[PDB]
């Protein structure tokens, strides 16, 4: 399986933007490993229904 | 929720609301011989004829989770609301660091419920240790006059009509 | 706008509302006072209004933007129209169907 290393950002930070994750610009993987020091450094989002985009 | 927990300790909190008059209530609602209203939550109305934006900030630096209970004001027609605040058109905002709530007060007709035609949605927010509660409203805005603990255990709740013994 | 959907693969579009943290805020960044976001496709109808309210300090700043999002069908088109407190996506993303799964963990890789 391709493991993917969400070190900086988590998934959802990925997907918006954030300038922390540059590196991974069109990559594809097969299970996102999020860590638990994850913390986001730009303008502050708020999820409604957290489960459901991000599933 | 609390049900799950099993608890009612009401510890009250320091809560700071200046220019807005606080224990309102109704004649329905009575407690003993004269009126009464709601023990645990705080009806707020206008300060005469003047009611500004309400800030509070409620710092968590315990080690438990805490849960308050708000309610958003539903009046029967326009004259209920110009009568009770002073804006005619409110919004209710809480929010947190990690979660953002916001219930539009809704005008319309209720059917006739104990006597009154208007009735009051309840929405919680549950405030993290390290989180910061802000409650801003410009109108129909209930205050809670304290929180709950939220407790681990194996507790629950059940309906039944069997005496105990 | 219109973003047709002439491809063989479903689409995802990301767009958000921005909610600022006083009246201020949406003067300065708006000139509608009071802005609604509607995103609609010929299935579904989803439309947001952005909360004018006070936020925490989060990240030296005390403002916030909800994230909304609408899957466009092959053969649908998605028409995105707003008066204020709209974000615009850039692109999509393709839904693709596989075996995939999202995992929180702390171990590191070997």
């Amino acid at each position: 399986h391709r493991i993917l290393d969400g070190i900086d950002c988590t998934l959802i930070d990925a997907l918006l933007g954030d300038p922390h994750c540059d590196v991974f610009q069109n990559e594809t993987w097969d299970l996102f490993v999020e860590r638990s020091k994850a913390f986001s450094n730009c303008y502050p989002y708020d999820v409604p229904d957290y489960a459901s985009l991000r599933s | 929720l609390v049900a799950s927990s099993g608890t009612l300790e009401f510890i009250t909190e320091g809560f700071t609301w200046t220019g807005v008059t606080q224990n309102g209530g109704s004649n329905a609602c009575k407690r003993g011989p004269g009126s009464g209203f709601f023990s645990r939550l705080n009806w707020l109305t206008k300060s005469g004829s003047t009611y500004p934006v309400l800030n509070v900030t409620m710092p968590n630096n315990d080690n438990f989770d805490k849960l308050y209970i708000w309610g958003v004001h539903h009046p029967s027609t326009n004259q209920e609301q110009t009568s009770l605040y002073v804006q005619a058109s409110g919004r209710v905002t809480v929010s947190t660091r990690r979660s953002q709530q916001t219930i539009i007060p809704n005008i319309g007709s209720r059917p006739w419920v104990r006597g009154l035609s208007s009735r009051i949605s309840i929405y919680w927010t549950i405030v993290k240790p390290g989180d910061v509660l802000v409650i801003n409203s410009n109108g129909n805005l209930i205050a809670p006059r304290g929180y709950f603990k939220m407790r681990t255990g194996k507790s629950s709740i059940m309906r039944s009509d069997a005496p105990i013994d």
